[PDB]
């Protein structure tokens, strides 16, 4: 089970963050769910394998480069050369995505999603999700920084040793 | 073509792009100059061709940052005086030009 948290900055209210978590079972074919939260109230929505392959065959274009660009506009993987426009709609429920080009758009995508009615609990396990991931990463860095400093140790050690093996 | 059919067409065609007409067809310019000035170009443009009892659609396929962008140009029969101004009289000029 994979997750990955991006921020977003909404056309129609350009002055506030807006926090976008996407999570797969085990590739984003399969599908995915989507939660849009600003942090007082958020939304969340399921996305099927059905659904993607609609709007690839749609889009008049390949399942792979689509599944490519949904995960380059998604998961913060955009590069330099390419700039993206999120659009949320809150009286209607309405969220579509697309891809800005020199005064040209392109409408990417477009889901639906449905209010949570407890906030508070989302809030909760996304702020979780990070703090264990700060600390499972702390963890790793230390341990290797710990298994750098050792080797170090012992090839100053060795080619010390050598020097006189030479020497001799 | 003028611009109200290049945007109408352009919304038909192309359902998820929002473009001005002059951003469509500075882009038509920049996708189709590169092939007519000089082939073997490394640019995706594909065209096909078909036929009715007078017309030919030409359909162009590209694509811009790699999303696709088609475009169809209704070719209707030249008129005679249009077929002369552009063939005719300019190889006859070529002729004479070539034989002095």
């Amino acid at each position: 089970m994979e997750r990955k948290i991006s921020r977003i900055h909404l056309v129609s209210e350009p002055s506030i963050t807006h926090f976008l978590q996407v999570s797969w079972e085990k590739t984003l074919e399969s599908g995915f769910v989507i939660t849009l939260t600003d942090g007082h109230s958020a939304w969340t929505g399921t996305v099927s394998e059905s659904e993607i392959s609609q709007e690839a065959d749609d889009m008049a274009m390949e399942k792979g480069k689509y599944v490519g660009e949904l995960r380059k506009a998604l998961l913060s993987g955009a590069g330099p050369a390419d700039v993206y426009t999120f659009n949320f709609s809150k009286e209607s429920c309405y969220f579509f995505f697309e891809k800005n080009l020199k005064d040209v758009s392109f409408r990417l995508g477009s889901f639906n999603l449905e209010k949570v009615e407890n906030p508070a609990e989302v809030i909760r396990e996304l702020i979780c999700y990070c703090l264990d991931t700060i600390a499972e990463n702390q963890a790793k860095n230390e341990h290797l920084q710990k298994e750098n400093e050792r080797l170090l140790r012992d090839w100053n050690d060795v080619q010390g040793r050598f020097e006189k093996c030479v020497s001799a | 073509v003028d611009t109200s059919v290049v945007s109408q067409r352009a919304k038909e065609l192309n359902k998820r792009l929002t473009a001005p007409p002059a951003a469509f067809l500075c882009h038509l310019d920049n996708l189709l100059r590169p092939l007519l000035k000089d082939a073997a170009h490394p640019s995706e443009a594909t065209f096909s061709c078909d036929c009715v009892a007078d017309a030919l659609i030409l359909r162009v396929r590209s694509e811009l940052s790699g999303l696709p962008f088609y475009w169809n140009f209704h070719c209707m029969l030249a008129s005679p005086s249009l077929v002369s101004q552009h063939l005719i009289r300019p190889l006859m000029g070529m002729s004479l030009a070539l034989q002095c």
